[PDB]
């Protein structure tokens, strides 16, 4: 059955967090107030390899 | 001579205090002929006895109790630890055991395998031996006479009451941790036993504060009222003939509502005000005279308010019930001119409540007309030493969060009257809503608090909750609001007080001019506020400014004198490095030389937070700039600043990234 291509190409996360008047880390919600969940995006930029992992 | 007051007494404090000139006892010579008795042992013994007994038994066990007689407990190992006792050390047994099972004790022998010791020592009792022996089970009626009338009493129990508890074996065998009377003898819970004991007279049951001492004269005032002592302070006076604050003196004073109006004098009405303190009385130098509570337009002479404001509610003398004076001066009743009569009563209060706990902010819950804007005003001058008591730059009134937003909830909720059917108009409303008596109906607020209630949950929460977390993070503020769910549904960080004006709120609504809208609008949104709140029971206002206003006055009457140097203090939070040193204000105390001295060397290196600075300097003289810090561990205790102290409640954060920084404490 079909795959749809949009899976495997995500935008940046810096968008869906801010941070409040507290500094308390909360999420950015863009489709109700229930949209306070991990978004699915972006991890292979944060990152830096193990050291006999090479991959 | 006994004599029998509502307080805490001991042989050390109480002297130094000045407890019976607390009392209004004029006792000026100092003749230092009224020996004090401690009573700290027989109050905590008393709270040990309560979990164990009822309080029936307890109360008129303790009455009846010579206090003048000295006795004391000497209470015993278990009856199968102090044989153990007696076998080390086999000198100290007393003479009356047993010749049998004394030479059995005093020999070296191991007595592992006991073939006539097993039946001596079973058939032992400490009965026989020591002869009170009160008992674990007593019946605790008679531990008093055993008392009275001996001197030492054994028993094998702890609770017991009375006297000190002395113990007979050393520390390591147990399993359950003289006085001078100079013939004017004072102190706490009296005695029925003897005739020349007395009960001060003065003070109501009804406002004693320890409420033990309370429950105790409740119970010995609900018997034995005949056959009772009861002398006057003038009475004991003749029969005579590390300063504390946040404790003051507190007195009810006793006017009249009077009119002149036709050049004839007439007495009208009959009154009594509860709780006003002492050294504004002194202050304001208020005496027996005539007085007039108005000045040239209506409004009251801002010290009648300032303790109207100052202490709780009135209440009438013939009715005994709550009452309320008319703000406005259209009469049913208005009350021009006064006089006052008479003190009744001298106790003292804690003027910190229990809730405070934590150095936090303070939301203040107030109906909507109270007078907010004239005791502010009122609030706003006052400078005692050199430090402004309550600024006005940092309180909150009830309708800055109401007009910061764009459909400005005021204006909002003018436009109520179009989802009602059959109203179509804020006049019509206004004239619908109400009787023509101005007590409204029940289903037309019923349906228009149905109408209200999404306006004031989904519309003001969110940016309620908003704007106090922004009040929060700039400084520890006072807020003023309404309808204490508004601090309740908007998750509101700091201390509630729900308060009340000792003064009718409704007819205060619809004298001010130039307010928003209708004044038949503003009375009708002020019963939805009073309608939408909490069946709680507030409190009356007082407290807040006696904790506002009288325990600086203490301070100014102790170190008004000394030098602002050396008895001023500074408390806030520091920063290590320097780019482009920094300290920020948090609190400032004011404070003798030796309590500061004191206050220098406690641990102040625990708490941490986070420190951020902006670059908006403003109008203010020396060069500090606006700030926002963030505290996020603990809270401060305010034990850890003193009880004897003055320190100023709420202040503003002034001294860019984040610092990370660490509080401290500076002087001179």
């Amino acid at each position: 059955l079909p795959i749809p291509p949009t899976i495997y190409t995500k935008p940046s996360h810096d968008s869906y967090y801010y941070i409040d008047a507290l500094n308390r880390v909360r999420r950015k919600t863009y489709q109700g107030p229930d949209d306070v969940y991990v978004p699915n995006c972006s991890i292979v930029e944060l990152l830096e390899p193990h050291e006999t992992l090479t991959s | 001579a006994y004599i029998a007051v509502p307080a805490v007494v001991d042989s050390r404090s109480s002297e130094a205090i000045g407890l019976l000139e607390s009392f209004g006892v004029d006792a000026g010579s100092d003749a230092n002929d009224v020996s004090y008795q401690d009573h700290d042992y027989v109050v905590d013994q008393l709270q040990y006895m309560l979990d164990g007994y009822e309080a029936g038994d307890v109360i008129d066990a303790l009455v009846y109790r010579n206090w003048l007689h000295h006795s004391v407990y000497c209470l015993l190992p278990p009856k199968s630890q102090l044989l153990e006792y007696w076998k080390s050390n086999p000198s100290v047994i007393p003479d009356n055991v047993d010749r049998r099972l004394r030479k059995r004790l005093m020999l070296k022998k191991d007595l592992r395998k006991d073939d006539e010791y097993n039946q001596l020592a079973r058939a032992f009792k400490i009965s026989d031996v020591y002869a009170p022996l009160i008992s674990s089970t007593t019946s605790p009626m008679t531990m008093i006479q055993n008392l009275n009338q001996g001197e030492i009493v054994y028993t094998t129990t702890d609770r017991v009451i009375g006297a000190r508890v002395l113990l007979y074996a050393p520390r390591k065998y147990y399993a359950s941790t003289r006085v001078p009377h100079s013939r004017f003898n004072v102190g706490t819970f009296p005695s029925i036993a003897t005739p020349k004991c007395s009960v001060m007279s003065g003070v109501d049951i009804e406002s004693i504060p320890n409420e033990f001492i309370k429950l105790f004269y409740q119970r010995v005032k609900s018997i034995h009222a005949n056959i009772l002592n009861d002398i006057s302070p003038q009475i004991v006076s003749d029969m005579i003939n590390h300063v504390d604050v946040y404790r003051v003196d507190v007195v009810n004073v006793l006017f009249e509502v009077v009119d002149v109006a036709d050049g004839l004098r007439s007495v009208s009405r009959k009154l009594i005000m509860h709780t006003v303190p002492v050294c504004i009385l002194e202050l304001l130098g208020i005496e027996i005279a005539d007085y007039c509570i108005r000045q040239e337009d209506g409004m009251f002479t801002d010290w009648f308010l300032l303790l109207t404001m100052l202490s709780d509610g009135l209440t009438d003398r013939r009715t005994h019930c709550q009452y309320l004076i008319n703000p406005s001066s259209m009469p049913p009743d208005v009350i021009l001119n006064i006089s006052i009569t008479g003190f009744i009563n001298r106790h003292t209060i804690d003027v910190m409540p229990d809730v405070y706990d934590f150095i936090k902010p303070i939301g203040a819950v107030l109906p909507k007309g109270s007078f907010k804007s004239t005791i502010m005003r009122v609030l706003d001058s006052i400078s005692v030493l050199g430090v402004k008591i309550m600024p006005r730059a940092h309180v909150v009134d009830s309708d800055e969060v109401g007009e910061q937003m764009e459909p400005t909830f005021e204006h909002a909720v003018m436009e109520i009257y179009k989802g009602i059917a059959g109203v179509d108009s804020l006049d019509d409303l206004t004239k619908w809503v109400l009787n023509s008596d101005l007590v409204p109906h029940d289903d037309r607020l019923g349906q228009l608090f149905q109408a209200f209630l999404p306006l004031a949950k989904d519309l003001l929460a969110p940016m309620a909750r908003q704007f106090y977390d922004n009040s929060m993070s700039e400084g520890r503020l006072l807020t003023f609001a309404h309808a204490d769910s508004e601090l309740l549904n908007a998750n509101y960080f700091g201390h509630l007080l729900r308060l009340k004006i000792p003064y009718i709120t409704e007819v205060n609504l619809m004298i001010r001019k130039n307010r928003e809208g209708g004044e038949l609008f503003q009375l009708v949104l002020s019963y939805l506020y009073k309608m939408y709140a909490t069946s709680a029971q507030p409190k009356w206002f007082g407290s807040l400014l006696r904790l506002l206003i009288c325990p600086w006055l203490h301070m100014e009457k102790l170190i008004g004198e000394a030098d602002p140097a050396s008895t001023s203090a500074e408390i806030g939070w520091h920063v290590p490095r320097e780019q482009l040193d920094g300290f920020i204000p948090y609190v400032s105390i004011r404070a003798p030389r030796l309590v500061i001295e004191e206050l220098m060397e406690k641990n102040w290196g625990q708490y941490h937070a986070q420190v951020i600075v902006t670059d908006q300097l403003v109008v203010g003289e020396p060069r500090r700039v606006s700030a926002k810090a963030v505290i996020k561990g603990n809270h401060l205790p305010v034990k850890l600043i003193s009880r004897f102290a003055c320190f100023t409640l709420t202040s503003k954060y002034e001294m860019g990234a984040a610092y990370n920084a660490r509080l401290a404490f500076r002087s001179d």
